[PDB]
RNA sequence: CUAGACGGUGGGAGAGGGUGGUGGAAUUCCCGGAGUAGCGGUGAAAUGCGCAGAUACCGGGAGGAACGCCGAUGGCGAAGGCAGCCACCUGGUCCACCCGUGACGCUGAGGCGCGAAAGCGUGGGGAGCAAACCGGAUUAGAUACCCGGGUAGUCCACGCC
RNA sequence: GGAAGAGGCGCCGAGGGUAGGGCCCGUGACUGGGGCGAAGUCGUAACAAGGUAGCUGUACCGGAAGGUGCGGCUGGAUCA
RNA sequence: AGCAUGACCAGGUUGAAACCCCCGUGACAGGGGGCGGAGGACCGAACCGGUGCCUGCUGAAACAGUCUCGGAUGAGUUGUG
RNA sequence: UGCCGGCAUGAGUAACGAUAAAAGAAGUGAGAAUCUUCUUCGCCGUAAGGACAAGGGUUCCUGGGGAAGGGUCGUCCGCCCAGGGAAAGUCGGGACCUAAGGUGAGGCCGAACGGCGCAGCCGAUGGACAGCAGGUCAAGAUUCCUGCACCGAUCAUGUGGAGUGAUGGAGGGACGCAUUACGCUAUCCAAUGCCAAGCUAUGGCUAUGCUGGUUGGUACGCUCAAGGGCGAUCGGGUCAGAAAAUCUACCGGUCACAUGCCUCAGACGUAUCGGGAGCUUCCUCGGAAGCGAAGUUGGAAACGCGACGGUGCCAAGAAAAGCUUCUAAACGUUGAAACAUGAUUGCCCGUACCGCAAACCGACACAGGUGUCCGAGUGUCAAUGCACUAAGGCGCGCGAGAGAACCCUCGUUAAGGAACUUUGCAAUCUCACCCCGUAACUUCGGAAGAAGGGGUCCCCACGCUUCGCGUGGGGCGCAGUGAAUAGGCCCAGGCGACUGUUUACCAAAAUCACAGCACUCUGCCAACACGAACAGUGGACGUAUAGGGUGUGACGCCUGCCCGG
RNA sequence: GUCCUAAGGUAGCGAAAUUCCUUGUCGGGUAAGUUCCGACCUGCACGAAAGGCGUAACGAUCUGGGCGCUGUCUCAACGAGGGACUCGGUGAAAUUGAAUUGGCUGUAAAGAUGCGGCCUACCCGUAGCAGGACGAAAAGACCCCGUGGAGCUUUACUAUA
RNA sequence: AGGGCCAUCGAUCAACGGAUAAAAGUUACCCCGGGGAUAACAGGCUGAUCUCCCCCGAGAGUCCAUAUCGGCGGGGAGGUUUGGCACCUCGAUGUCGGCUCGUCGCAUCCUGGGGCUGAAGAAGGUCCCAAGGGUUGGGCUGUUCGCCCAUUAAAGCGGCAC
RNA sequence: AGUACGAGAGGACCGGAGUGAACGGACCGCUGGUCUCCCUGCUGUCGUACCAACGGCACAUGCAGGGUAGCUAUGUCCGGA
């Protein structure tokens, strides 16, 4: 009884308990194409984590930015939901030579205009060097690489906070990386999320979702005398701040040193 | 219902049958491990 | 018919409200700097931080929330409640010049609105301080009053009494 | 030669029963609260700056009356 | 388990959200039903697997039979690979 | 307490198989009860039918003999013996595309073997018919006889008078769930609609009492488009679909919702020739059978055809040959190809047997076994539950007597209805539709489709009546949906929030199993997983309100002093 | 008051699927109980998240009763279709030294039928029954012995990615 | 480099003939090797504790041994009271209880004829003798046992691997 | 027998006809079932074209009831003096 739109969140009814889902979309036909791409679950010879991987593979396709521009003149008019991910994914538009899928800020009716160049239009737009950050709002397409930039694919926060300008000239905050000022210089889109809170949105029971798209798991505790301790006792667990094979359960920190994060202090969590 | 086995044995033939211990070149003195090594006939055609 | 009620012109008053950028003395601290032996805090003391450089002192920085001076018998305001720049919107208010509609109205368990601080929930959030909990310490005894920390919380949206 | 008693009867209803409902008095091992009696127990928030000037609003604790976050209030003696 | 192409479900009961006219209704939240069409709902055939006695352990078979259930608008089931 | 080979005895008893009736005439001859020609009986017939799927490979036949087998045996086999039987240009492989995955010279690496992968082939049930019904012996069929569809095809003439060669982007074949009907006949049902072979002492009728039998695609019609989507001549992609252009894309007029892109079963819907009982032709067994009449009217379900038909939902539903979407070097002016037509094609293998079936797997022909298509019938809300006949499968690997104990199976009781006993599992009881009728608790949508009350067949003044009920006078029986079909009821205490797993054969429970929250880490060419090989992706083609481990598990209040260890 | 401090029990329930000690102690149900509850509390050694309680439907989980029944138990009763008996064919397996294979009481490494001492039967066939051979099967696998094995865990000695 | 020899020093190894300097728990999922010559459930040698009788005087009974008991203790039958033994049973004999068949013994659980009775009767209190017979239904439990309800002439004791 | 006994409640050694139990049989003709073929009642399907009228199926009578010859207990008599 409060966001925008459409939550299937049944209080209480029959084998589908408070779900929650979509919005609203043009409904488009079906994809064109989707260059490479291959597949999922495992690799390796081996097989790889044992928590999640379902059945649909794909479908996500890359979303190349802006690697040129020079002059171009978009529109923006439909849309489409497709990548792993329940995210939405825009639709784009121009007439030149590829497509490449584009960011989608909020939705739209029929209008639009853009331009992806360097000075352009207020609204929406894409490609152009990086001082340009008076006010920084919705970003949503936010990248690190030089000649490429893409990154992202998610419906939760996509909105950042331009630092000022100072020595080493760093800016810029990040989703959920409290005070981590990066090095930067590349571009995004500059958008919102459209349906911010739907990405974690909760589901009804469980059994159509888990196996259809990823898999079930809320385990824990193999209990099994090898290289798994944790299991051997009347029902309890005593001792034994381990998690799997002496892992350590507690932060016990990681990753550190490394190229950045040597000028790009202030990471923590709460 | 299912028993063990059932018929159809296509891992008989480019895998486990006749010319396929090739892919597996040590598996070629396995498959020449009951023919030029010690008697009898063989098993892949009766 | 206009005394009442009602709308017009022309001006004025403020902490009335919702939204957006923020102005700076702030105070806890991140870091470098100068670089000694105590700081702190009671009416006497201490958990703490001291030989790792504490106390404090210059700068760069993270931030959240508050809005001194004007402030007084003050204003807004049905009232609750509200004292930083500007703007989109807006409420109630003032006399003179009468413009006219012409009794067209004041109240009213029942409802709708408001809903002092705090308190519920979803997500956010965190400098200062604070219920529980916890320390040095009163005294016979001290889950009071001192000091020292900190969770919901004091904070934005929205639904409650 | 259309006939009395009614002879077979059609829903009424006396009356008994198998069931669902509400209501009432008494009953009830156990337990919460109010007053009674030598004012029985241990200590002492609030009456005076009754050792935090005072009640209360919500909220946690906790032998108890009570402790603490803030606000209203004058029903606070006085020189903050 | 994981991968693909096809497949199995005769009905009844409950029949909710969406759509519409009206309305005590300023705004407007809200109220009537209409269609709507939801729900691992209902009986339970087919379909998956089974709680207990039974005959019988050279018995039908080194393996069962009779009666009671749920899944049956789906954390359903299935052919083959 | 061996091992094999043989003789054993348990002993002639237990047993012949799911207890789902059978008698007989007659053929034969070695006698016949289970063969054969056959009138009577009954079990299944959403089957224990027929075809497709795997299988067995010799099933099926012209039939033939007991040595042995089918756990009697037998003149029956599908035992054993020679021959016979599944006739292709379109139903079947490939070549035209493909998910798991395997493989792939070079290569990414590994001690070798190798693991894997770029250009690739595969690997499937998978994308790909343009004919239907008749004439068929001992067995085979849409290949054999007849009216009949031709997708592209073999050459050449006649409107074209000029176009075209790749991996393609196309439109699209690329479809998720459920509901509602807005469509539908075969098939089914209304039979005296058409034509009749003719009628029974039965009692009874000969006439609105009566057996039976009668359409098909190629083709296309304001008497087939029920129904879903707006069409076209000028300019350009302010630079790539590895070029261009008659695919896509957007901007300016005249058509510019003045016009169409689109079909399941039709009131010619037809050329067709099959059609009841038949004269019976036949050694008047087997049956080879001449020839031949009714070309009609509506009304019931589809998972058959609309079926990206619609609204809605999503957990958001594959790249995909082909009439069809586009061509560059070159090819090309009078010929190359798309057109009409005569002519011409799809190669070998199955197309026969049982087939959720004693013949395919259970040590055997043991009462086991899972897919696919139809699926007559009245009756019954539907009913594939439930009775019985089709078509078809059939008495199953037996037979009779007497039918003691006892024994498995079924039913009916005087006396009490659980006193029985560890506890009503079992047993056995019991739960129609219509109407009115209906609680403590409760997130009010429930707990109850509760309890309870009347009827539901028949003659009749009478409906939307081609079918229900209905104000009534009444009819049969002790009782009326009456056969079959079926939650036992209620309060309370212990565990779990119910749908899921399984002791593969004792045991399915308070046990694990759901979102929410609790501890985080990784935070990227990522943590982790397998991999000594990093190659690999899972993670996800992701970088976080994301994933790996760990806790309880609706929601409501809450979750604490010993960190000596 | 003090020992221990590392600390040092509160929400619920409290013979409830934690009580030995006892079926606790009062009370409802019929007469009544190791039982169902309502509480008390001197709850062997309940509890904070492998939680506490609350808490509707629903789960082939234990207990109490009742409603009509289940005619289970008393005697249950009788009948049937099929096995036990007439006949034709087929007839095996688990096993086993060997049968003129009755019993007592006694005796025996004491559980004797061939032993003691005594008594006793006309021999055989088949139906039926269990006391019987220390009934059968794998040389108990509950256990112990065995300088046996495997399997899991713990900081066991130690290798090791 | 070393060796032996003269001698000599390093281990509460205080598991002290130790033997290595060098080391834990756990299975009712178990497999095997054997086994009552290595337990437990029955017999069994035994006879602790179990039921019953014997000794005279203290003490009840108004006083007063014995109508009935008996400070302290003394002889044993039985022994199935929980067991001491490890003798064959591990080529393996599976608790207890419940229905039913039950059939034995008597010390007699209820009759019978008898001793006495501190017994008027009604009815008992203990003892003598042999079997002739016979001995419930509810509650719970798996129940041996047990107490709770009413009955019953009364509701047995030791049989039988309880 | 309301006596011996008992100052009062009450009540015998002997036996007597008499009511009962699980407990031996018997017997059909007092009570009942059982009866799977003898009939009536009813729904659904077929065979007689078709009808009063009947048969095959519903456990080997479908469903409601009835039933002899037999059996046995609650049926009746006798049982230990």
């Amino acid at each position: 009884k409060k966001y925008r739109p459409y939550t299937p969140s049944r209080r209480q009814m029959t084998t589908a308990d408070f779900s929650g889902l979509t919005k609203k979309r043009p409904e488009k036909a079906l994809t064109e194409a989707l260059p490479k791409t291959g597949g999922r679950n495992n690799r390796g010879r081996i097989t790889s984590r044992f928590i999640g991987g379902g059945h649909k593979r794909l479908y996500r396709i890359i979303d190349f930015k802006r690697r040129d521009k020079s002059g171009v003149n978009a529109k923006v008019a439909a849309i489409e939901y497709d990548p792993n991910r329940s995210a939405r994914i825009a639709l784009l538009h121009y007439a030149d030579g590829e497509k490449r899928y584009i960011l989608a800020p909020e939705g739209l009716t029929v209008g639009a205009t853009v331009n992806a160049g360097p000075e352009a239009e207020p609204k929406l737009g894409n490609a152009l060097p990086l001082r340009f950050v008076p006010v920084g709002a919705v970003v949503h397409a936010l990248e690190l690489v030089p000649g490429k930039g893409a990154q992202l694919a998610r419906s939760a926060g996509t909105s950042v906070q331009v630092q000022g300008k100072e020595s080493d000239y760093v800016i810029v905050r990040l989703p959920s990386g409290e005070l981590r000022r990066v090095h930067s210089e590349c571009y995004a889109t500059i958008g919102a999320v459209g349906n911010a809170e739907h990405k974690n949105i909760v589901l009804g029971k469980a059994g159509r979702s888990r196996w259809l798209g990823r898999k079930p798991h809320q385990r824990g505790s193999a209990m099994n005398p090898v290289d798994h301790p944790h299991g051997g006792g009347e029902g309890r667990t005593g001792a034994g701040r381990v998690p799997v094979t002496p892992w350590g359960k507690p932060t016990k920190g990681l990753k550190t040193r490394r190229k950045r994060k040597t000028s790009d202090r202030f990471i923590v969590t709460r | 219902m299912k028993r063990t086995y059932q018929p159809n044995n296509r891992k008989r033939a480019k895998t486990h049958g006749f010319r396929a211990r090739m892919k597996t070149k040590s598996g070629r003195n396995i498959l020449a491990r009951r023919r030029a090594k010690g008697r009898h006939q063989l098993t892949v055609s009766d």
